[PDB]
RNA sequence: AAUAACCGGAGAGGGAACCCACU
């Protein structure tokens, strides 16, 4: 639901890329070289900033109705 | 590469990336056990589910 | 349990490259199939 | 006594009690949730 | 053991409470099987 | 995720998981079902190899570190009702602290 | 001029039909 704070199999921090992915492939980059550019080399941890999706601002679409 | 001695496995593996769904099947929605609990009322025996 | 251990180190796999042969048994294959197909073609013919 | 719940619509606290109508107090409005708990909660990470 | 005149019947056997239990539910005791409602309608049309 | 607003929406019996991806391979047809969108399950590097003889038949073996980082930890919900009724008097059904 | 009163004194209540899903 939110980016994973580490890799399931090796344990590097990936959660704290995402915002600055975002800012990179607004910047129109290749996801590929821009993911590169944050620096993940494995396969094992490029998958979840690659293939992964947020829904987080799905749900804060909505109103909180419980306030 | 064993992880237990250490020794390379002597044959090389398939290995990959791939995509896997955890079934509803949860295992604790299934067990359960009886020890002369409740009974039906037409007749004598255990309940059902 | 001592097959499993040895199991353990030797390893038994399966993968893509066990499902795969060489390009001249591939030519044989087309080389049938094409042979075959022609005859029953031939056969349609005659019957026809 | 009297208990603490939530509008809705309005996020509104208001109180209510036992054997009364469900309305807000100013839209009056019908659907009711109510507030967390005041005991503890302590999970471990794991 | 048996007679040809037993065949037709006079009486009507009725089985105890076990066969045809009663039950509660929410507490208001009205739901009854259909072996009374049936037993019910046996005895008025008897009656009448 | 079976759909957004299940946080507000009351089902019975709704599984959700933590941490759905869309999946490394798909067809061009997926994105037409929102399916990116709403995926459900992981990724997951697998090894197509006889490990330690505890998975035979239709069995796999679980890295545990994975379950305990996040590796398919998925939450469960299920929903309660109750109709207070109140009859002729021979019944009232009231909400109180027994 | 009055003395341990069971001191965790616990059985449970429908059912019937339909559809779904696992082997
Ligand atoms: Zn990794
Ligand atoms: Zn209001």
């Amino acid at each position: 639901m939110i980016i994973p704070v580490r890799c399931f199999t090796c344990g590097k921090i990936v959660g704290n890329k995402w915002e600055a992915y975002l800012g990179l492939l607004q910047a129109e980059y290749t996801e590929g070289d821009a993911l590169d550019a944050l620096g993940l080399k494995r396969y094992c941890c490029r998958r979840m900033l690659l293939a992964h999706v947020d829904l987080i601002e799905k749900l804060l679409n909505y109103a909180p109705l419980e306030k | 590469y064993n992880g237990f001695t250490g020794r390379k496995i002597t044959s090389q593996i398939f290995i990959g990336p791939t995509y896997y769904q955890r079934l509803k099947h949860m295992v604790d929605d299934k067990i359960h056990s009886r020890a002369r609990g409740p009974i039906q009322i037409l007749n004598r025996q255990p309940m059902e589910g | 349990t001592v097959i499993n251990n040895w199991l353990l180190i030797e390893g038994h796999t399966i993968g893509i490259g066990d499902s795969i042969a060489d390009s001249k048994t591939y030519q044989d294959i087309q080389n049938t199939i094409k042979k075959a197909k022609q005859d029953v073609i031939e056969v349609i013919e005659k019957a026809h | 006594q009297p208990m603490i719940y939530i509008c809705g619509e309005c996020h509104t606290e208001n109180e209510i009690k036992s054997r009364d109508p469900i309305r807000c107090r100013e839209c009056g409005y019908r659907i009711m949730y109510k507030k967390r708990t005041k005991r503890l909660v302590v999970f471990d990470a794991r | 053991y048996a007679r040809p005149e037993w065949m037709i019947v006079t009486v009507l056997p009725v089985p105890p409470l076990s066969v045809r239990p009663a039950v509660v539910m929410q507490g208001s005791a009205r739901n009854q099987d259909d072996l009374t409602h049936k037993l019910a309608d046996i005895v008025k049309i008897n009656n009448q | 995720v079976y759909i957004t607003n299940f946080h507000v929406r009351m089902d019975t019996l709704a599984h959700v998981l933590y941490y759905p991806q869309k999946p490394l391979v798909t067809t061009r047809s997926m994105e037409y079902l929102r399916f990116r969108e709403l995926p459900a399950g992981i990724n997951s590097i697998v090894a197509i190899a006889s490990y330690t003889g505890y998975n035979q038949e239709d069995s796999v073996i679980m890295n545990r570190s994975a379950v305990d980082r996040g590796f398919f930890r998925s939450v469960f919900y299920r929903s309660y009702k109750e109709q207070e009724s109140k009859k002729g008097f021979d019944q009232e059904e009231v909400f109180e602290k027994p």
